[PDB]
């Protein structure tokens, strides 16, 4: 994060000079992985069913 | 432009400058080909240092 | 005091281009030497002069 | 580039199976740089100047 001061009405005084400051990023990352399962099962039990 | 005993300020010197700039990038496509891996686009005549 | 590129990461994105991508393909030579016989079956006999 | 084979008539032997084979790509890169110059010149000198 930056910081700031307070600044004095000056044209000679050091405290009339506005601060420089820094701010800074850093990277994150998603990262996709698969989850996945296989349920075998009979045709026929498959044709039966109603629900 | 400058800094110290080599510095000019060109508002009060009554001056002005041109910055000129550009931002350039280079590739060289070397790739597989219809003949194989890793083939280079570009050869070169090298001058003569024995004739 | 100041922001140096290393500090932006990845509020800079990386671009992509697909202009060095596109290779040419290259067909058979004997087909476009010799006559493509049409074949609808395995195994065509021909009869020749032999003496 | 990938590989093709020529290939038998069978159910049971080693010939009569396609062979699997592989394609691969690889990354090439423009980076930009940048290239400047500055130009200072005197103000009244561009208006004394008849070019």
């Amino acid at each position: 994060l930056p910081e700031a001061g307070w600044v004095g009405e000056s044209a000679t005084e050091p405290e009339g000079v506005i601060p420089t400051s820094k701010v800074t990023w850093a990277n994150r990352t998603l990262v996709a992985e698969e989850v996945a399962v296989i349920i075998p099962v009979p045709e026929a039990v498959i044709d039966d069913a109603t629900v | 432009l400058g800094t110290g005993e080599n510095q000019i300020n060109l508002a009060e010197r009554d001056m002005v400058a041109l910055r000129l700039k550009a931002r350039f990038a280079y590739v060289l496509g070397v790739s597989a080909t219809s003949v194989g891996a890793n083939q280079t686009p570009v050869g070169v005549v090298t001058p003569d240092v024995t004739a | 005091a100041d922001i140096s590129r290393a500090e932006v990461a990845t509020l800079i994105q990386e671009a992509y281009s697909d202009t060095l991508l596109a290779a040419a393909k290259q067909g058979s030579t004997v087909l476009s030497a010799f006559q493509n016989v049409n074949m609808g079956t395995k195994t065509t006999h021909l009869p020749v002069l032999a003496t």
